[PDB]
């Protein structure tokens, strides 16, 4: 079997002291980079998943290792699909990370334990998040059955349904999992496969790359006559990429330092792509490669690419640090177990506002009806249009107010 | 649909399985914090002496040795702040939240450290 590279991006969702870590350590093998350098620029835990099926029933076909003797079938697994996992965090500080991860997403995952309160406010949000950011497949999961009952665990399914009902979503999949205990998770796969179809993707789309990681392949006490070039661990939304084709970095960047900004994409060509363990010629969407280009290794330090966007030659995004938006507002806020009528906008306040992946907080200049214009402190850009999800500071948290679009 | 759905809920529910504490004897005589006492701990509590030290020094900038029975930690700590650690200790590297098991092994998984479990087999963060 041939070592293939990830197909499709998965994240996941839920809240605070579930363990969304221990779940995906479940799913997958690899442990994930959170809780200095390597490892520790991106806020999702990468998690590289096999799914190679037997067909010699139902739950009795999926397994994590690709060797079989588990179920009975002395056969070997056919190929499917090779998957990787993009772990966001389910905290109510740290949102911005997790919008950033949900644009890249393809399918999503909701956890929710059976022992705390039935209507979750985070969790509400995220799905909130979903719907906005054109994510229509999603999957149902429980966390915690073990220590609740019998009748108590229907009761909750019970309450999930009746919830989801006035949302946009309608068909979605329920499965029962535990993460410490290893079962249940063959079921999740098979439901991976069989419910959501793999979108059409050519070499003639729109290439669309985002960077979360940076890194530098360098040795301590390495000479000068032999130098590796500086690697964007960056994932893939769309669009099949090859050795030899030329990228631009868009959000702009800071040099001379007195001094305006206006400046050229940071244009660069690709070198080499690191993939799995071993190097390869093709690069297969939906999943994070770390695409080594002709970027230098002193701009992939630690911290200075952070959500930055990565597109082919021949299309063009833009640097942005004042956005005009159309935003729309909703009736009352969703997010609380006590529900509250959205207020007006007040001139300078800090808000954070996210244009699909671009992690911004904007501060208020104007107030109007329908439009509204946002400085940014850190760095956004604007494809063509692209479905922006807003958020807003009112109590400690994190709160959706409405959905808006740039118009240029 | 939530037909399928009760199949495997059944399935599931079929499939399924302090006075601890000891007397710290020391005093607080300082400047270097030594623990005379600590063999009995690590007897009682079933566990190698070195995880404890280790752990100690995650929790406070200190630098020492072991010695066989009684450490020699640089610092002056005190039997109420130690006393905490301990106690911080003894909740939540002892205790295994899926199962409460004794039987717990040391391992250095990469600079962070990650104990498992001899019963099942668990990885559980050993730092917080």
């Amino acid at each position: 079997i041939i070592n293939r590279q990830a197909t499709i991006n998965i994240g996941t969702i839920g809240h605070v002291a579930h363990g969304k870590s221990t779940v995906v350590r479940a799913i997958s093998g690899v442990q994930t980079v959170r809780f200095l350098e390597r490892n520790i620029t991106i806020k999702l835990g990468y998690a590289n998943a096999k799914i190679y099926k037997c067909q010699e029933s139902f739950k009795s076909d999926k397994e994590i290792s690709p060797k079989c003797q588990r179920p009975g079938c002395p056969g070997r697994y056919k190929l499917v699909r090779h998957v990787s996992f993009v772990d966001c965090p389910g905290h109510d500080i740290l949102m911005s990370t997790m919008l950033s991860g949900a644009a890249v997403m393809d399918a999503a995952l909701l956890l929710i334990a059976g022992n705390e309160s039935c209507p979750q406010p985070q969790t509400s949000e995220h799905l909130a998040a979903i719907e906005i950011m054109k994510l229509k497949h999603v999957i149902i999961l429980q966390n915690k059955v073990d220590l609740m009952r019998e009748e108590s665990a229907l009761e909750h399914q019970k309450s999930i349904l009746k919830f989801i009902r006035g949302t946009i979503a309608d068909g979605a999949p329920i499965v029962p999992i535990s993460a410490q205990l290893k079962y249940n998770i063959d079921a999740v796969n098979e439901f991976i496969v069989k419910t959501i179809p793999v979108p059409p993707r050519d070499f003639m789309i729109s290439p669309r790359l985002i960077v979360i990681r940076s890194f530098d392949v360098n040795k301590p006490g390495a000479e000068i006559e032999d130098l590796k070039g500086g690697v964007a661990g960056g994932s893939i939304l769309n669009g099949v990429f090859k050795l030899g084709d030329e990228i631009e970095i868009r959000p702009g960047i800071v040099t001379k330092d007195k001094g305006k900004i206006q400046c050229k994409p940071i244009f660069s060509n690709i070198v080499s792509l690191f993939a799995e363990q071993n190097d390869l010629k093709f690069a297969v969407p939906g999943g994070l490669i770390g695409v080594g280009t002709k970027v230098d290794p002193t701009l992939c330090r630690a911290d200075r690419l952070v959500g930055q966007v990565v597109g082919a030659k021949g299309h063009l995004p833009n640097i942005y640090t004042d956005i005009e938006i159309n935003y729309f507002l909703l009736r009352r806020l969703l997010g609380v177990k006590k529900q509250a009528k959205v207020r007006k906008l007040e001139p300078n306040e800090v808000l954070m506002v996210n244009i699909g992946s671009t992690a911004t907080g904007a501060r208020v200049v104007a107030v109007k009806a329908d439009m509204a214009r946002l400085q940014l402190t850190s760095p956004a850009c604007t494809e063509i249009n692209e479905k922006i999800a807003l958020s807003r500071r009112i109590e400690k948290h994190w709160r959706l107010i409405g959905w808006a679009t740039i118009k240029k | 649909v939530g037909l399928p759905y009760s199949e495997l809920l059944s399935r599931f529910f079929n499939i399924l399985r302090k006075f601890r504490i000891p007397p710290p004897v020391c005093l607080r005589d300082g400047k270097k914090t030594i623990f005379s006492n600590i063999q009995d701990i690590a007897e009682k509590l079933h566990r190698s002496p070195e995880h404890l030290i280790q752990y100690l020094f995650a929790e406070l900038g200190t630098s020492g040795s072991v010695d066989g029975k009684r450490l020699v930690i640089k610092g002056k700590f005190q039997s109420k702040q130690m006393e905490n650690v301990l106690r911080r200790y003894i909740l939540e590297y002892v205790t295994c939240k899926t199962c409460k098991s004794i039987n717990t092994e040391l391992k250095r998984e990469n600079r962070l450290f990650f104990m498992v479990c001899k019963s099942c087999g668990s990885t559980r963060s050993v730092s917080s």
